């Protein structure tokens, strides 16, 4: 698997977001139905919705 | 679910726990509810690589006889599902084969546009605040479905496409973890919990199952 890495903190707005901080990795578990891609931070094992202008490929 | 009471163990029979998987990192879980012996309705972002559909619960944390654990064999999510706004939040599980009926474990098969202003129910396993672990026992909370000007505040919120629920003089509230589970008005299914602010603050926004009708009938009656 590809890791990604966040380029800007962000605070959830909706529940069924992630929160996360600049430099935070994660693993993508849905990139393909939408710009908000299903995220798996490595940081915090948690789960959610990410802006995906927010994070680059490691 | 924010602000409800424990359910009477198995009064609400249709209620299923999901476990969702993916490879290597820990799984994630929703609500459900059974509509027909071998299909589950719930949110589309609940999907994963593989599902596991727990029928017959109350506390969720205990296995006892009444339970009953089916995989899921095909997972049909709404095509227009888009993550960004979370428009078309629903999805059919189609389980490896049928549940048996028992006094826990029942169907709720569907029998009109619902408008503001009525009392509705929701029952789910979600945490219990926004700090709160999710719920050992099954909770629900009586909830007004309120006007769709009451969730102005997320801006691609859709009065056609869904339901805008709970009174935000409240606390009341489905909440993580209740993503899936049902909204029941007069005892049938309406709503399907969709997603809410991250402060658990009401209104909650809910898929309007009565505008996705057709689409359930076409994959029950294929599959
Ligand atoms: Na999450
Ligand atoms: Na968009
Ligand atoms: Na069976
Ligand atoms: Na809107």
């Amino acid at each position: 698997v590809t890791l990604f890495v966040a380029l800007y903190d962000y605070n959830a707005t909706r529940w069924t977001d992630l929160s996360f901080h600049k430099g935070e990795k994660f693993q993508i578990l849905d990139g393909d139905s939408g710009d908000w891609w299903e995220a798996r931070s490595l940081t915090t094992g948690e789960t959610g919705y990410i802006p995906s202008n927010y994070v680059a490929p490691v | 679910i924010i602000g409800g009471t424990e359910c009477k163990p198995h009064s609400r029979p249709y209620m299923a726990y999901l476990e969702i998987v993916t490879s290597n990192g820990p799984s994630k879980f929703c609500g459900g509810f059974l509509i027909r012996r071998n299909f589950v309705l719930t949110a589309a972002h609940c999907a994963g690589r593989s599902i596991t559909v727990t029928l017959g619960a109350h506390n969720i944390t205990e296995e006892e006889d009444t339970w009953q654990k089916l995989e899921v064999i095909k997972q049909f999510r709404h095509p227009k599902y888009n993550t960004s706004t979370l428009h078309h939040d629903i999805m059919l599980l189609k389980l490896k084969e049928k549940a048996s009926l028992t006094l826990a474990v029942g169907t709720l098969p569907f029998p009109n546009f619902v408008p503001p202003g009525r009392m509705c129910r929701v029952a789910g396993w979600g945490r219990t605040g926004v700090l709160k672990p999710g719920s050992d026992t099954l909770q629900e909370v009586k909830l007004r479905l309120m006007d769709p000007q009451a969730c102005s505040h997320f801006r691609d919120f859709d009065h056609n496409l869904q339901l805008c629920v709970g009174n935000p003089r409240k606390t009341k509230s489905a909440f993580k973890g209740d993503s899936g589970g049902p909204l029941l008005c007069a005892g049938v299914a309406q709503g399907i919990v969709s997603y809410g602010r991250s402060d658990a603050k009401p209104p909650a926004v809910f898929t309007r199952i009565s505008h996705y009708r057709p689409w359930i009938n076409q994959i029950l009656q294929a599959n």
